[PDB]
């Protein structure tokens, strides 16, 4: 109202901007097919000490 | 994260509420939806402020607590899953018989 | 904010064990038990709804069970 | 648990240049405003010099204002300093301070590097 | 280019007693904005390097002492130690973040008497 | 600690504005409503045990929002 | 072995009906309400006369 300056008596509005910066990310990474390899080993009985 | 990794669904990463980039690993990336970090109190009508609402790190691995742990570190060497395979044995010997 | 969203039950199983697997299972039932055992009252109103809302005994259990299910779960 | 370490520093005649190296380690480096900062032996705490996450904003202080130069080699998460024109008053030991983890000020300190000693003298 | 002067040169006191450091500033350090004050106080031990105490006027800073608090308003701040343990010689630098060209004080000594 | 306690119907009532009021008074909805739109089945089972189990047009609807919002929220 | 984190995001979320009380030196309570008497016996207006 009238303390804060303004003729007028009733709401008024307002508004409240901070630039936000971001610290540690968290990446998210997919995977192609033409780049995974699986491993198969194979082992024979061979009766090794 | 943080030297750890996991491997989690793509519509459920899609759907998680924390602020996304492009990933184009450029400088100064724009985030989408910034407001679920940010924190708008407005007291009694009088004034208002905001707050960064802290590091979402524990939340997050919470929020991750069916997903498969893997071993980025080093290889991003996955040591989780299964697989499938035929054995064709004709060509095999016993190396014994004689 | 996020926690609310484990990644549980996705889909996506295998043999090895996952995240918290240990820890994170009976977290959702323990909150249950700590929110009863720190609002009792609502226990009493459940049984009312539950007694004033079904004609069987199967669905009294039901809806007793899901009154009590839902509302610690809800917040 | 962040670590930062100097690199660099040994003893040089004046008027020889000298480029100083600050390593980090424990965060991500390419989103923290980092700093420079020296202490001459028995004199109070001096700021030397800022670059803010943005590369090429960059401040100095005017006691050194014109003599020194700031670098960030973030792909390689490591800060480099470049000294020219280094005058016997311009012995001290350097430090490389963070910007604030939490905070209200776009550039401030929270950890500070272990510290290098640079001589210049005859 | 706002001077920082500190009210005390040497503070030696007893242990298990309090201790009273003034900051006094050149000039207000109130940013008109928000209202806040960008006064901080760091602590480089003998010896170690500088930490950081109270990383505004009175917020004090992660992983410090209970006993470790901080006032003022405008221009006259303070740094109270409630009561003081073997550990807390050191030099008592204040900063001052309002302006880009940010300069410490002198700083204050403590040593146990 | 996780955030599954929160402070939201115990306790106190005030005329401030409490801590997150307007941002967490609908994130358990959003919650639900994101769970259902990605699990669209357990609509269909729901609707299967509810029409299944102690069958009256106020119970029928009752059991089955109450166990729709039971098990996304739960989770 | 590992460590889960930092709680302090979760806990944000998990305070989120309390109030908020503003705590700097004296921990000034904002929020709250108290019943008052008036006893308005020995009260007097300004030149009625
Ligand atoms: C966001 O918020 C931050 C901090 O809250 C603001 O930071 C400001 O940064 C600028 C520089 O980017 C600072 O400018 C410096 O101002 C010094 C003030 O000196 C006099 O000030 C009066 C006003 O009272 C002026 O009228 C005079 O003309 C003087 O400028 C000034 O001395 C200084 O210049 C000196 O130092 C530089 C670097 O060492 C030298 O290159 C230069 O030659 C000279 O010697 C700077 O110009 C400003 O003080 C900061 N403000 C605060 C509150 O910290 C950002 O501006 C805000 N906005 C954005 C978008 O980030």
């Amino acid at each position: 109202g009238w303390g804060n300056g303004c003729g007028l008596f009733g709401k008024g509005s307002l508004v409240t901007c901070a630039k936000f910066q971001c610290l540690e990310p968290i990446e998210g990474k997919v995977v192609q097919y033409e780049n995974l390899k699986y491993t198969v080993i194979i082992t024979v009985h061979t009766g090794d000490q | 994260m943080k030297n750890k990794a996991w491997m989690v669904h793509r519509q459920w990463f899609f759907d998680l509420p924390l602020p996304w980039a492009s990933g184009a690993t450029t400088e100064t990336p724009t985030w989408n939806r910034k407001e679920l970090l940010v924190t708008f109190k407005n007291a009694h009508a009088k004034k208002q402020e905001v707050v960064v609402l802290g590091s979402q790190e524990g939340a997050m691995h919470t929020a991750l607590t069916g997903a498969t742990e893997i071993q980025n570190s080093g290889g991003t060497s996955i040591f989780a899953g299964h697989l499938k395979c035929r054995l064709k044995m004709d060509k095999l010997e016993l190396k014994g018989m004689s | 904010s996020v926690a609310l969203a484990p990644h549980v039950g996705m889909g996506l199983d295998t043999r090895t064990q996952t995240w918290m697997s240990a820890e994170g299972a009976w977290r959702q039932v323990e909150k249950v038990e700590t929110w009863a055992l720190r609002h009792p009252g609502f226990t009493i109103l459940a049984l009312f709804l539950a007694h004033y809302i079904g004609t069987s005994l199967t669905q009294k259990v039901v809806i007793f069970i899901l009154l009590m299910l839902v509302t610690p779960s809800m917040t | 648990q962040v670590e930062l370490v100097e690199s660099g520093g040994d003893v040089v005649q004046p008027g020889k240049s000298l480029r100083l190296s600050c390593a980090a380690s424990g965060f991500t480096f390419t989103n923290y405003a980092m700093h420079w900062l020296r202490q001459a032996p028995g004199k109070g705490l001096e700021w030397v010099a800022v670059i803010s996450s943005d590369v090429n904003d960059k401040y100095y202080a005017d006691s050194v204002k014109g003599r020194f130069t700031i670098s960030r080699d973030n792909s390689k998460n490591t800060l480099y300093l470049q000294m020219n024109s280094l005058t016997p008053e311009d012995t001290a030991v350097y430090y490389c301070a963070r910007e604030q983890a939490v905070g209200t000020n776009p550039w401030a300190f929270d950890y500070w590097g272990q510290g290098t000693l640079v001589t210049v003298s005859s | 280019h706002i001077v920082m002067t500190q009210s005390p040169l040497s503070l030696s006191v007893t242990p298990g007693q309090p201790a009273s450091i003034s900051c006094k500033s050149s000039q207000i350090s109130s940013w008109g904005s928000d209202g806040k004050t960008y006064l901080y106080w760091y602590l480089q031990k003998p010896g170690q390097s500088p930490q950081l105490l109270i990383y505004e006027v009175s917020s004090r800073f992660s992983g410090v002492s209970d006993r470790f608090s901080g006032s003022g308003s405008g221009t006259d701040f303070t740094l109270k130690i409630s009561r003081v343990q073997a550990e807390d010689v050191g030099l008592y630098y204040c900063m001052q973040g309002l302006h880009l060209p940010l300069t410490f004080g002198q700083g204050t000594r403590l040593e146990i008497k």
